[PDB]
């Protein structure tokens, strides 16, 4: 249940610079997923957000939570299946109850802790927190629908 | 002096008459004016300062230069 | 005495965001304390489409939200200080909460992504804004944001 | 068809980021004319350099976008929308002439390309026209290209 | 000087990355001519897009580099080596004419810009010339630029 | 101080994106040693080219991150945390020796730089040590730098 | 061949933008030497960070271009110019030694790589030499690589 970036590449269609999950450290099918992204100053986003004050943008925390949630949704149904992954997209429909509490900065490890709240076929509702060193830096609730790559 | 003012602004020399004002009648651009002036300095060697230039309004005003 | 239209050089003097996180190109209507409509042009020549996705360029939903936050932040700031570049450098608009966001239509290169925001609640430095993102008159996304202005310190 | 979206453009033109400067074709008449456009946004890498605190879209990139629009016009005039033959062709531009820049193009403009065919004969195409923002001519240009086999 | 280096070019021209396309000035005759060059290397972002698997330096960027070289001649002919006024000024392409592309430019080429003043008039500069690689003309161009206030 | 964050690092080193390869300093003993680290994430431009479908952090960049760490050690040993003097000096690197690459670094790693002073004689500083991920040596290097005026 | 252009290099090395630091091979002698170069231009993203207002090509990237050149020599000396075989091998650099930085490299320089084979036995290759700008040594280094299956 340990997935590395070469595994993540084979499931998620996201690429640079929109692939925001580096490693999956825990995965319970239909239940929960723990993953993280390393935050470094060597990311293009910090040129803009903000000059002389590097802050990882909140909307990209949420996006990494969505990416981790899609990974969990997909592998729960098909396991680690790169070939079926190529034919599917996890399309996010709604986001809710987002709270930002602590700024994320270069040198942080941004953990995504997501649990399944509701699963009915292709509709998945996940929710949870983002965390740095045991502290909650953000909260979010997302709903997605698995559909065919078109 | 008239086949020059014609070709610089994509008209026909017919419309180009001592009457015609470069902006209001021939529709010359700021760019168009700059280029026309430079093209009349090339045709017959001369120089026209922006002192004198600015208040050239119609083809009659330059044809006496 | 705020103008109603603002162009990118005006936006640059108020928002601290820079490339590649400045996601508002022009502001077409502004009413202090009431509403703002602004927009971002979406073009294939944006770095984000290298990743999202190869062969299927799709403007990320979260960046639509982010562009709506930047528009609301511009409205919050100019409502409290007018068009004041020097004071803009001392103040940051901090994203607090996001709610009620729905993605209806995908946004792609060639779209003009309009942000339509109105003030739902103004309490001193706390701004609750809400509205839609739109392309060609159709509602492309919906969101509700709460921000708080504090020091760049 | 007469309208083509970015995924159609990707299947015809080999240009990729950051040199694909046409976002949408809104009109196309084989052997006659094309209308296309590119959205200008501050989120483009060009504006880091051209210029700091004064983003102005480079005139040479307006010309490049007119060339890409003309090339799409030439290719589809001979073979229609054929991605399979597009893999084997390149529209090679030899000459550019009579270009004029009248109005700066800035973030937030929709840069439209208006090109017509002035002369064509086999693989040799001469196109010409304007670039427009809000119905105003911001540039004009004339280009000559040879269609060749890809390699 | 004899030669001018990138640190001097940066003080005179307003262009920045990724649109500063002159690396060194090798000859400079005020109001008359300039020889300069830009090295072409695979490590440039433009080659991701032009073209995948076939790196070709875009023709219009050769023209841009000829224009920046002319702008450097124009700045220094008018104002000498003044870093301060340079920061209040801007270059603006006016016209481009007689462009011929003869040979493709590729990574590993030293692209040289040879420009001579055809006519100048206050802030208006008409230059023309060639771009060269290894003694061969790879392109020709003629252009007018205006030095303008940044405001 | 002993702990230094990216906003402190940016006031001492002149390096910027994409060549600032130190995210945080966790220990600093003047004239003795330094422990710093860089977060490795997939969201870095370098991985587009090194390599397609196999993201590996280039060894030379490990060494440059070690050098930036050692230069920080050298500067703060002589002048402490002094941004004003930092705009006056350069840490110019002269030589590199005894470099060994042992374990690839990949997205998701926290790359730690452990540098100790081997010799300080005038303005010439000689530093050596290791780069580490999860307590294992991934690389080693010795560097010689020289502090001079800007 | 003795002169290889960027199209040939791309078929042997797996490096891509922005880590492909050799533009042209001008001289190549199996099991003896290679001469190659990279053009240095301001239009490179690395100069945004190294350094603002003072563009200087990083010394470690000079070494990397020497490694890429020497790896091109090793591969070529074992299998000739064979792109299909190149997909099945990696040139893994294990050590770097005796690196000296003599002169700064800047935009407008043509950075030439001069490498000679110091010792090769089987898949183990030690190469050394200089980097040169206009007949002058700007850096030196020695490198050891092992070639293995990919
Ligand atoms: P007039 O003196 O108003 O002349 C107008 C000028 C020559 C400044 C020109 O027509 C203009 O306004 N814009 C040209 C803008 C341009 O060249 N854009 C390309 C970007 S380099």
């Amino acid at each position: 249940s340990q997935f590395f970036i070469e595994h993540i590449l084979q499931i998620l269609p996201h690429r640079y610079p929109m692939l925001l999950v580096d490693r999956i450290t825990e995965l319970q099918a239909n239940q929960k997923i723990v993953a993280y992204k390393n935050i470094t100053f060597n990311e293009d986003v910090f040129n803009g957000h903000f000059p002389n004050k590097p802050i990882f943008p909140g909307v990209l925390i949420v996006e990494g939570m969505a990416q981790s949630g899609g990974f969990l949704a997909f592998t729960s149904l098909w396991g680690f299946d790169p070939e079926i992954a190529k034919t599917k997209i996890v399309a996010f429909m709604t986001i809710d109850k987002v709270k930002f509490r602590i700024p994320v900065t270069p040198g942080d490890r941004l953990e995504y802790h997501l649990e399944v709240l509701k699963h009915k076929g292709m509709i998945w509702q996940v929710g949870g927190t983002a965390q740095v060193d045991g502290k909650v830096v953000a909260e979010a609730e997302l709903k997605a629908m698995i559909a065919e790559r078109e | 002096i008239q086949a020059v003012i014609a070709e610089q602004l994509n008209v026909d020399a017919a419309q180009v008459t001592p009457e015609a004002e470069f902006v209001k009648d021939l529709g010359a651009d700021s760019l168009d004016v700059v280029e026309l002036i430079m093209a009349l300095e090339e045709k017959f060697g001369i120089e026209i300062p922006d002192e004198q230039a600015e208040k050239i309004v119609n083809v009659g005003d330059v044809v006496k230069y």
